[PDB]
């Protein structure tokens, strides 16, 4: 993974590249790096997989029960504390790494954290493999006072540096725009750089060509 | 302290009788009539509903009938509250039977353990006994087509023709009357409604208050269907046996 | 009937112990009363030293919560002690969860959820108290939320609590008939608790020293208690009127 | 991490550095190591961010609950709450705190709080990996009831020599004045502490 | 411990099972019997951690003994070897599993069928016509891959057996002092007692 | 009826009736009183001689708690014990995680809770004492005084037991002539005087005096018990006062 | 002593033109040994079809863990489960072991019965879920199988087409993998009806 | 009356009934005496039988080298509280080398005394105790009743008739007090309290027991033929 | 200390009945009016908010209570209770259903855990049973619409419509004349408001009625954009003016 977050004049962005990985084998070419705690509070995440699935999920449905008890829009402060509580209290053997973001009435936040339970602030942040790649862009193209489409546009610039120098990151690019005062706006798939080529041949096979022994209908009803 | 305030749900009377079940007997009696008839082709399970109003939703309803797993289904007299709260650790019981042998659970295993539950609550913890009464229809490679009945006693008997809830001895005389062992399935069902018909509190027997099951080899050789019978389906089987 | 002794149903579906304990709440023989301005929400209530030998400036029924929260109690002071440590380690804990300060009404429906199983369970008896929760919610504004042994609680304009409540109650009520607004049009939160011994006094009938009263303010960010210089020099503003 | 807490005439000045590392990747340049656990009992962090930060939050909420019930604890009462964490959980730990907090009654006080979870008041203190290059210079140059401005000097000219030297440390120069004025916040970049 | 073999023919499931008992450098015990008779058409052979074997068939016969009475009827043997399975799969994520490979040969009453069931440690089953635990494998399955047809007599399948036991006698590093063996068939079990 | 059987029970006028049987064990039992001063309190109590076989000065009954607050109850001393035990536990537990010693409306509130708590279910009985007693901290002298209900308030002066009535006449006495307050060695006399004055509601048998106090200047803070030269010297400005 | 490697064995599935295919071999060995050659590794609970490989222990129990799942979902909801749900649960109960995990690489294939869409995905063994539009893979032989279908797929293939495919991915993927092979069985999946078919190949 | 039904119930004029009950199983107690001097401490007690054919209940248990009791009601319920004494003041010498004091063990015993008379489900303890004990400030004399309330005399008696011996040592105060370094003069004085109780029947050789501890005395217990001496 | 009342506190009275459930009906009774009627495209849900004080803030106090985005509850009884209940509600329907399955719970479901929830206060040892009956409407993908009743005893019943509390008796007669199998959803919120007026006496706006529909889903009310799949909650409380619009053309 490559992750980025960036602040704007009236919100923030998130975005991720789509590349899974065993090893050196790419498992998953376009899977979803972003995932939303509340409708605008979305967290992109880096790791192990399922981990930051897994935890995304839990203080997510916390959230939800929380607001429904509270009558209250959740804040960011709240998902940033509970997910660093609970990634701290497993002494980092649940490897999430994660990009929170998101707007509450208090207004809007960029923090990320850390398996071992650490949090940050910031204007921008980049996590995962390809963040280095990310932050050389982000160091070297961001400044105090970006419209939107300005902080979109050095997000997924950030994001790309990670896809084409990172061998951990690859594929698309996700984006998600949290605005104050308006709703959260889940780019998906917003960049698809690399588009497989055709094919030169159709490996389609004359039919028959597999020997077979045996068949029969399988009985699915009841 | 707290003593002051406890019933003892779980002493003997000086009769040796057990005051909660007793009485959890007395409330089921004023329960909707269930009926189960056993024929040596399949299991019939008839249950007429709590006084019914017009605006009851009828079909996406079930007050009397439950599914157990595949093979066995219950009659329910009593709490319908209680009577969920058992059936749901009986679905488990048999998958967890199933997980463990690969095998469907025996009728009989099931009925057993439902029962000894029950009984638990008559001899420890302190707790109200559950007031639910079972009919049991189940079918298994062991005993084909079995019936049983369950109370809070947690005793458990099998039967050819048993009835729970309101008018038992009325409906237990009729049984015993027109019931014989080469009986059908077919010649079951028009005895189980011509029961309930005669023995209930009510103008007349019409679709909407009833529940009505069958437990047949009616499908596809030496296999076993559940047919739990639409509001639709009920209302053809009363008029085929010309009830209304 | 043992139906009167513990918190199960009579046969006309009541709780008595919940209603003896509601009976508890005027033990005290104290009244208060809620207010909220525009940027505040001042509490007052009755402050009554009937032996020379205490010493007065422990005797209160209104605590500090949290720094944003106050609460007033109205029920005997073991009950309402109880209730503030409870509501102070509730808050806390919220705020060390969740990263930010627990909002009055929140804590007032967590209070109101321990009373309701005090009401349902019977080895627990009820709180004999009335809690009167006030903040300058961040999102919300200036707010009151009050408890009571049955588990229930709302929000109000203002409110009262105590044996001369609805005295107090129906002259509030006839102001706002009046002013046509859900709070006191003042800037100042001086002039609030003014307003707010004012038609103390008028419903009451009585007059106030500055020992005879017990005021809590709350402000954006902080709850604070006045003194009886403050009091004082508040009876002197109101008096030159 | 570069850290300190000096004691002056006034109050009390915490410093430190805005350096975040994971091995020699700077994960994050502009840290905030000055902590507040009371409006005017802050610490200064250093070690493990996770154990130190899980710390100072499990503080801040002890010393919340005890204003709520007996007022405004003493600065000896936070740093005895520190303590106690870090004792402790001395096995599982990697913290290094400084505690500093300013009374009215007893004015600017400093603890500090090595890796067993000892506690030393000192009149001031310097912690961290960067604090080792920084021991002779701080012994020559402290004094006893400094003036505001002087201490801003010391701190300033003793992280900027902490910072020189230890590649862990880096970035801005954060610190906190704790007087009975208030709570005053600076910075100092760069370009102005690297070429005194 | 270490040979336990089975083949399943025509009417009965045949088991031999090694009668050595060595423990360092001394065979402690030449005539053996690795196996428990889990009710009167099914017989468990076992293999593995000494100890644990015999404590872990004896377990396994206590449960299906207290099975038959409760229920005054006999177990399918795929319903006793499910249940061996799950015994097994649970013991392997335990403080100290049970380090037992076992063998299961019963005769199915109501298909009139004879049934083997190989089941490791692990609790890995699987049905069989033939089967191995340990070394023992390395040279029967091929064997029996050749020599072996469904349709075998009781009688031609000990002559396989024979042929399987002269093999591991001729290849086998070590001395297991020859074979207990014995048939599930319809009428239950017994020991062949000149092999 | 039947709602003073079990204690935690609301009466139908929202009163705990076992509560208040408890409050009748506490009038029943003999003298105790507490006196706020200048930098300190001072704490007497009534020790009836039931026979000559009692050892003098051998059957201590005020307590200290920590190094700094003193102890004194009136009820069944057992109970006050119990109290005193775990007043001592929650001190301890306060200095072991804050390190400065308990304030003392802290200490209040933590006996305070706990009496309070055995009011609240019917499987405990209440606190069959009031218990008088305080110490000086940081903030000062306190004085308090905690009932079997859980109520406690700050006090000038206190007073319970039999003689309560007597005693607390006159405490009000030494309020109203001693506006601008009370010195520590002239409260212990004063001390001496009212248990004297507060013995005759309990005059079957004849009594041993007990004293101790905590004063910034006279005990730097710390809770002595006042003996020997002090306590003879206070013992005969009582006698002197009931002549 | 790699759990995930001591029995052997691969599942492949595919999308196809109102289609699914799921595919496995039918080998399971102890390391070199092989030791049985009718060892499945596809199972269904309604309509929904879950092929496991990994270690068999896991495989029988997790099988015998979702056949009990399933079935309370069906008494409860009164319907059968979907392959969107049931690849929820799948994830749910992987998790739930996350830190003693069931060793494992299951993969879901089916059709939904209101919608019609053919669906798969797979699942590391903690609990990840990769769907995909075309294809899974998992097993000994995952990256073979990710070799032969990254090449010889096409999108929306027949049924008759897509067993040609899937069968070829397999039967080639097996061939390269010491540890799988030995039989192998082909699902395909239409709205109502399945065919079963066992191919022949290589026994060595 | 309707307060009595179990310890955790106050009485309206604030009794606890369940405790008096306790305490009245004491006075249903064969009596026993406690004295001491500055040098010594002594227990008798007037052991009672069941009939002719039977012992004489043991009523004296040593709890350490330097201290034990004697016993009047249920004598079940002095094991209990005994064995409890036996480990304090084992605790105190394993840990701190320290003789447990006679007041410690005083104190102890009231604070596990008063946690049955406050708790639903337990019973407060049936029986008196009369501890005697040479500790680092002399000799000790103590009487715990099972409300808790534990008492330092010079001298007492608990059980049946024990107001006889109680009057006789009110008496004789200033005489035994100081029988200093004197151990069977300091005994004779509490057989003669002893006797101040006696009705009917009078003190035998299987019917008296003594036990004296004190400066260089170890808690010692004499019964049968040791205590002729003395009748 | 702590629980030592480990025994039932309901128990069969020798005539069969469960006398605290009874009871707890009785409090059911004399509780304030509610209903809900079910249409082909929605359900409606609505009760009066009879407020306490003029000084209290009836807004503030929410008798119509969200339980998932297709799912809402209204009741009759004693507020405390109901208040606790739906809180264990919104929990449960996570914990027992969506952190398993990913999505949430078919309405029989939850109402069957809510039913459960509430059997146990009337079995399990030292409590009352719950004083309230729950009216609980919802939708899902596979049954469509769908209306509960859920009783103290913890039995439930699927209803077309009904009403329970206070003037139930009448209301559910007037819900029989005028419910018929096509009634669209804006006929049933017109019906409810009618049978309403009948057992309120007081005032009758927006303001003192509380009222609530399963229907269409809202994208508008999602909060996000961009999941296509995700259309957001069915269930939508009306506004005050909106009750208020359709009283004036009653
Ligand atoms: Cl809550
Ligand atoms: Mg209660
Ligand atoms: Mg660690
Ligand atoms: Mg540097
Ligand atoms: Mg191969």
């Amino acid at each position: 993974t490559t992750i980025v977050g960036v602040k704007f004049n009236n919100g923030v962005v998130i975005a991720a590249d789509t590349r899974s990985t065993q090893g050196p084998i790419v498992a998953d070419k376009n899977c979803a790096k972003l995932h939303r705690i509340s409708p605008k509070i979305w967290c992109a995440g880096a790791g192990t997989a399922a981990d930051t699935e897994a935890v995304t999920q839990l203080i997510g449905s916390n959230i939800e029960l929380h607001s429904l008890y509270t009558s209250r829009e959740p804040r960011v402060v709240s998902a940033l504390q509970m997910l660093k509580q609970h990634l701290f209290k497993y002494q980092g053997h649940i490897g999430a790494y994660l990009i929170v973001a998101g707007v509450d009435p208090t207004g809007s936040h960029l923090f990320s954290i850390h398996a071992n339970g650490s949090t940050d602030v910031g204007y921008y942040l980049s996590l995962g493999s390809g963040s280095l790649a990310a932050m050389a862009v982000l160091e070297s193209h961001w400044k105090q006072d970006l419209t939107k489409e300005e902080a979109i546009k050095l997000a997924s610039d950030a994001i790309q540096a990670g896809i084409w120098n990172d061998l951990g990151s690859g594929s698309n690019v996700d984006v998600c725009v949290m605005e104050i005062g308006k709703d959260a706006e889940y780019l998906r798939n917003y960049l698809t750089p690399n588009v497989r080529e055709e094919k030169q041949k159709s490996y389609k096979f004359p039919r028959g060509t597999t020997a077979v022994l045996k068949e029969s209908i399988v009985n699915i009803c009841d | 302290g707290s003593r002051r305030y406890d019933s003892r749900t779980t002493i003997f009377s000086p009769e040796g009788r057990l005051y909660q079940v007793e009485y959890a007997l007395e409330s089921i009696s004023h329960a909707g009539t269930a009926i189960g008839i056993m024929a040596s082709d399949g299991i019939v399970l008839a249950a007429e509903r709590k006084v019914t109003s017009t605006l009851l939703e009828q079909d996406t309803s079930t007050e009397k009938l439950y599914k157990l797993n595949d093979k066995i289904a219950v009659a329910v007299a009593g709490l319908t509250a209680d009577a969920e709260i058992l059936i749901n650790t009986a679905r488990i019981h048999a998958q967890n039977y199933l997980k463990t042998y690969n095998e469907d659970i025996p009728v009989e295993i099931l009925v057993r353990r439902l029962s000894d539950i029950k009984q638990g609550y008559t001899q420890h913890g302190g707790l109200r006994p559950f007031g639910v009464s079972f009919i049991y229809a189940g079918y298994d490679d062991r005993y084909g087509y079995q019936l049983y009945t369950s109370n809070p006693s947690g005793n458990y008997t099998g039967w050819k023709a048993i009835s729970v809830g309101a008018n038992t001895s009325a409906a237990q005389t009729l049984l015993q009357m027109d019931y014989k062992d080469d009986m059908k399935v077919d010649d079951a069902i028009e005895l189980a409604l011509k029961t309930l018909s005669k023995t209930t509190d009510s103008s007349a027997l019409t679709y909407d208050r009833l529940e009505f099951a069958t437990i047949r080899k009616g499908a596809n050789d030496g296999e076993v269907y559940q047919k739990i019978f639409k509001p639709q389906e009920i209302k053809d089987i009363l008029v085929k046996t010309g009830i209304t | 009937g043992y139906d009167r002794h513990i918190t199960i149903f009579s046969p006309e579906g009541r709780l008595y112990q919940v209603e003896y304990a509601f009976k508890a709440t005027n033990q005290t023989n104290i009244n208060s009363l809620a207010v909220r301005g525009k940027d505040c929400t001042v509490v007052i209530s009755q402050k009554k030293v009937p032996d020379k030998l205490l010493d007065p400036t422990t005797v209160s029924y209104i605590f500090c919560i949290s720094r944003t929260i106050g609460m007033v109690v109205n029920g005997p002071i073991p009950d309402a002690r109880n209730a503030a440590l409870r509501a102070k380690a509730e808050a806390a804990e919220f705020r060390y969860k969740y990263g930010y300060d627990m909002p009055c009404d929140v804590l007032a429906k967590r209070m109101a959820n321990l009373s309701q199983i005090y009401t349902q369970r019977a080895y627990m008896r009820p709180l004999g108290v009335i809690l009167t929760f006030v903040s300058v919610d961040e999102e919300l504004g200036p707010s009151i939320y009050k408890t009571d042994p049955a588990g229930y609680y709302v929000g109000y304009k203002a409110t009262a609590t105590g044996p001369k409540q609805q005295e107090i109650t129906t002259n509030l009520e006839n102001h706002f008939k009046k002013s046509k607004i859900d709070h006191i049009n003042e800037e100042s939160w001086e002039k609030v608790v003014e307003f707010a011994i004012t038609h103390m006094i008028d419903a009451l009938g009585t007059e106030f020293s500055k020992n005879d009263l017990e005021v809590g303010v709350a402000t954006k960010d902080k709850f604070f208690t006045l003194s009886a210089e403050n009091i004082e020099e508040r009876l002197v503003a109101i008096a030159e009127q | 991490t570069s850290i300190m807490a000096v004691t002056f005439k006034d109050g009390v000045i915490l410093g430190a550095d805005s350096r975040t590392t994971t091995g020699a990747y700077i994960a994050n340049r502009v840290t905030d190591k000055l902590t507040r656990v009371h409006d005017k009992i802050w610490c200064c962090r250093s070690g493990s961010a996770a154990d130190t930060q899980a710390i100072a939050d499990i503080v801040q909420y002890h010393l919340e609950l005890y204003t709520s019930q007996y007022g405004t604890p003493s600065t000896e009462t936070a740093a005895s709450v520190f303590k106690e964490l870090c004792y402790e959980n001395k096995d599982n730990l990697t913290a290094g705190i400084i505690v500093a907090g300013y009374d009215d009654k007893n004015k600017g006080e400093v603890y500090t709080i090595p890796l067993g979870g000892s506690v030393h008041k000192l009149p001031y203190a310097i912690a961290g990996s960067g604090s080792t290059f920084i021991y002779g210079y701080c012994d020559k140059n402290f004094r006893e009831n400094m003036s505001k401005e002087e201490t801003v000097d010391f701190i300033k000219h003793s992280l900027s020599q902490a910072i020189k030297w230890d590649g862990s440390s880096g970035g801005v120069i954060r610190m906190v004045v704790l007087t009975a004025a208030g709570v005053e916040r600076l910075i100092f970049y760069p370009d102005e502490y690297e070429q005194l | 411990m270490d040979i336990i073999l089975g083949i399943r023919v025509q009417d009965s499931v045949i088991l031999a099972s090694s009668k050595a008992v060595t423990r360092g450098i001394s065979v402690l015990k030449d005539s053996d019997d690795k196996t428990r008779q889990l009710s009167p058409h099914t017989l468990m052979s076992f293999a593995g951690e000494a100890g644990d074997t015999v404590q872990f068939a004896e377990y396994i016969q206590a449960n299906i003994q207290l099975y038959s009475i409760r229920e005054d009827y006999e177990l399918s043997p795929q319903a006793v070897s499910s249940f061996v399975r799950q015994e097994l799969a649970k013991s392997i994520r335990s403080r100290r599993p049970y380090q037992v490979n076992v063998l299961i040969g019963g005769y199915d009453k109501k298909k009139n069928k004879p049934e083997l069931y190989q089941i490791d440690y692990l609790g890995t089953k699987v049905e069989l016509p033939y089967g191995a635990h340990g070394y023992s494998g390395f040279y029967t399955f091929s064997l029996l891959d050749h020599h072996y047809r469904p349709d075998m007599t009781t009688e031609e399948g000990l002559d396989l057996l024979k042929l399987c036991v002269q093999e591991l006698e001729k290849r086998m590093p070590m001395d297991f002092k020859g074979v207990i063996v014995k048939i599930v068939d319809k009428d239950g079990i017994r020991q062949v007692d000149d092999f | 009826t039947g709602y003073d059987l079990s204690n935690s029970v609301f009466s139908p006028d929202g009163r705990n009736f076992q509560v208040e049987y408890a409050v009748k064990a506490v009038e029943n039992g003999t003298t105790s009183i507490g006196i706020k001063c200048n930098d300190g309190v001072v704490f007497a109590v009534e020790k009836l001689i039931t026979s000559k076989l009692l050892v003098p000065q051998k059957n201590v009954k005020i307590q200290v708690v920590d190094r700094h607050i003193g102890c004194v109850y009136s009820g069944l001393i057992p109970d006050g014990r119990h109290l005193v035990n775990r007043g001592r536990e929650e001190a301890a537990s306060f200095k072991k995680l804050y390190k400065t010693p308990i304030p003392i409306p802290a200490f209040a509130d933590r006996l305070g809770q706990y009496v309070q708590a055995h009011t609240l279910y019917n499987s405990v009985r209440p606190f069959g004492v009031s218990t008088i007693f305080g110490g000086v901290d940081k903030n000062g002298a306190h004085l308090y005084m905690l009932e079997p209900s859980g109520s406690y308030w700050g006090y000038k002066g206190a007073a319970t037991g039999k003689g309560r009535q007597s005693a607390k006449a006159e405490l009000e006495k030494l309020v109203d002539h001693h506006p601008e307050g009370l010195s520590a060695r002239e409260a212990v006399k004063q001390a001496a005087k009212i248990i004297y004055l507060a013995h005759e509601d309990n005059k079957e048998k004849d009594f041993e005096l007990e004293i101790s106090w905590c004063s910034l200047s006279e005990t730097n803070g710390l809770h002595k018990f006042v003996k020997g030269d002090l306590l003879q010297e206070a013992i005969d400005f009582a006698q002197k006062e009931i002549n | 002593s790699d759990p995930s490697s001591i029995n052997g064995g691969i599942v492949v599935a595919m999308t196809g033109k109102d289609c699914v295919a799921i595919a496995c071999d039918l080998r399971l060995g102890s390391q070199s040994l092989g030791v049985s050659n009718k060892f499945e590794k596809i199972f269904h609970y309604g309509h929904v079809f879950l092929g496991i490989t990994g270690l068999a222990t896991d495989v029988t129990t997790l099988n015998e863990m979702f056949r009990y799942k399933t079935n309370l979902y069906k008494l409860k909801e009164e319907r059968a489960i979907e392959p969107e749900t049931f690849t929820q649960l799948v994830s749910s109960s992987l998790y739930e072991r996350r830190f003693g995990p069931y060793f494992v690489g299951p993969v879901v294939a089916g059709i939904n019965s209101k919608s019609g869409k053919p669906f798969i995905a797979g699942f590391d063994l903690i609990g990840c879920i990769d769907e995909a539009k075309d294809f899974i893979v998992s097993g000994t032989a995952s990256d073979q199988l990710f070799g032969m279908c990254e090449s010889l797929y096409e999108p929306n293939l027949e049924p008759e087409d897509l067993f040609e495919t899937i069968s070829q991915a397999l039967l080639n993927a097996a061939d390269r993998d010491a540890l799988s092979g030995w039989g192998a069985v082909v699902y395909i999946i239409k709205k109502d009806e399945v065919v079963k078919r066992y191919l022949k190949m290589r026994q060595d | 009356n309707n307060y009595d039904g179990d310890t955790v119930t106050f009485s309206p004029t604030g009794r606890l009934f369940q405790v008096e009950y306790a305490l009245e199983a004491i006075k249903q107690g064969s009596v026993t005496v406690g004295l001491r001097s500055n040098t010594h401490a002594v227990l008798v007690a007037l052991k009672r039988n069941a009939d002719e054919l039977s012992s004489y209940q043991k009523k004296i248990i040593k709890c350490d080298e330097h201290m034990g009791l004697s016993l009047a009601g249920l004598a079940p319920d002095a094991r209990v509280l005994s064995n409890y004494l036996r480990q304090q003041c084992n605790y105190s010498s394993l840990v701190f080398n320290r003789k447990l004091a006679v007041e410690r063990a005083g104190h102890l015993l009231c604070d596990k005394a008063q946690k049955n008379t406050q708790s639903y489900g337990g019973r407060p303890y049936g029986v008196g105790l009369l501890i005697i004990g040479y500790d680092k400030s002399g000799a000790h004399l103590l009487e715990f009743q099972p409300s808790g309330n534990v008492t330092e005399l010079y001298g007492t008696a608990i059980g049946a008739r024990s107001q006889g011996a109680k009057t006789y040592l009110e008496r004789t105060l200033d005489t035994f007090i100081k029988i200093d370094g004197n151990p069977d003069e300091l005994i004779k004085a509490g057989v003669e309290a002893i006797s101040q109780s006696l009705r009917d029947e009078s003190l035998t050789v299987d019917n008296l027991s003594i036990a004296i501890v004190g400066k260089d005395t170890p808690f010692t217990i004499y019964d049968g033929e040791a205590v002729a001496k003395y009748i | 200390m702590t629980d030592r009342y480990s025994f039932s506190l309901t128990t069969f009275s020798p005539s069969g009945k469960l006398g605290q459930i009874d009871y707890a009906l009785t409090a059911v009774k004399q509780g304030v009016t509610s209903l809900g009627i079910k249409a082909t495209n929605g359900v409606v849900i609505a009760t009066e908010k009879k407020s306490s004080s003029p000084l209290a803030m009836s807004e503030t106090l929410s008798k119509v209570s969200l339980l998932t985005p297709d799912i809402g509850a209204v009741y009759s009884g004693m507020g405390p209770d109901y208040r606790v209940l739906v809180d264990k509600s919104r929990k449960v329907a996570h914990t027992s259903y969506k952190r398993i399955y990913g999505e949430y719970p078919p309405t029989k479901l939850l109402v069957s855990e809510v039913a459960k929830i509430m059997q146990e206060a009337t079995q399990s040892g030292g409590v009352r049973p719950f004083g309230v009956s729950l009216l609980i409407a919802g939708h899902d993908e596979f049954n469509g619409f769908s209306l509960y009743q859920v009783d103290p005893s913890g039995s439930y019943f699927p209803w077309k419509a009904t009403a329970i509390g206070k003037g139930s008796v009448a209301a559910k007669t007037f819900l029989e004349k005028r419910w018929n199998d096509e009634l669209e959803l804006e006929d049933a919120i017109h019906i409810a408001l009618l049978t309403l007026k009948e057992s309120v006496e007081g005032e009758f706006n927006g303001d003192t009625i509380e009222l609530a529909i399963i229907g269409d889903e809202n994208p508008d009310l999602l909060g996000y954009t961009g999941i296509p799949t995700d259309k957001g909650p069915r269930f939508r409380k009306l506004t005050s003016q909106e009750i208020n619009d359709r009283l004036e053309a009653l």
